[PDB]
């Protein structure tokens, strides 16, 4: 997309951690090869005496 | 030729030919599905995020993806290499007493 | 260009050109939703407060946003880098006696 290349082209070269990190919130650590659309559902009960 | 990547009428802004479009048959757009693919899960943060590129622009003739709870043709972005309809199910209970 | 970012027509004051759509899709406006993203929480007072920035500007190409509850398209503004529609639910109870 436009706006994640523009934040590639806009971006430094000299190792800053600063914006790194800040960039790393933006767009997440890393993307999803592969997913499944859907839903689960869970139930937990615990019983002790 | 009707490919939409650079916005709305941005690649097509000059139309000097025909507008030739480049599938015939009626293939309704991908809504709501699997189109957005793009997902940004943080390992140390939680659920996954939004989409973090375009995937929206197609190469050239619409692959079909003639699959679905009803008869209606979808499409598949050129971004997303597969997009399969598996209607999977599954369930598990335990117990236990002491 | 359809771009409204100071006022309600502050910047679409002096149209030269032909009014150029954006964006030709149906693409609903995020009403009452995570449109309003700002906001200003206090760690030593109380819930969040108003949104401190513009939430409505764009820069070009509408980023669709097919999800939801419905069938609808929102949009995700510039300043929002990302909108999850994700409708998780939880809870949890304990007991104890003495």
């Amino acid at each position: 997309t436009t706006t994640f290349v523009d934040d590639i082209k806009a971006l430094p070269t000299t190792y800053e951690k600063g914006e790194y990190f800040a960039f790393l919130e933006t767009y997440g650590t890393h993307y999803s090869s592969s997913g499944s659309l859907g839903g689960l559902y869970e139930l937990i009960y615990v019983l002790d005496k | 030729n009707g490919d939409n990547d650079c916005g709305d009428f941005s690649d097509e802004d000059d139309c000097e030919s025909e507008p030739r479009p480049p599938c015939r048959d009626r293939v309704v757009e991908e809504s709501e599905l699997a189109r957005t693919a793009g997902y940004g899960i943080n390992i140390l943060g939680m659920d996954p995020l939004s989409t973090p590129f375009d995937n929206e622009f197609y190469n050239g003739l619409c692959n079909r993806d003639r699959d679905g709870n009803t008869l209606t043709y979808y499409r598949r972005p050129w971004n997303v290499a597969s997009l399969i309809y598996e209607t999977k199910g599954e369930k598990n209970f335990r117990t236990e007493h002491y």
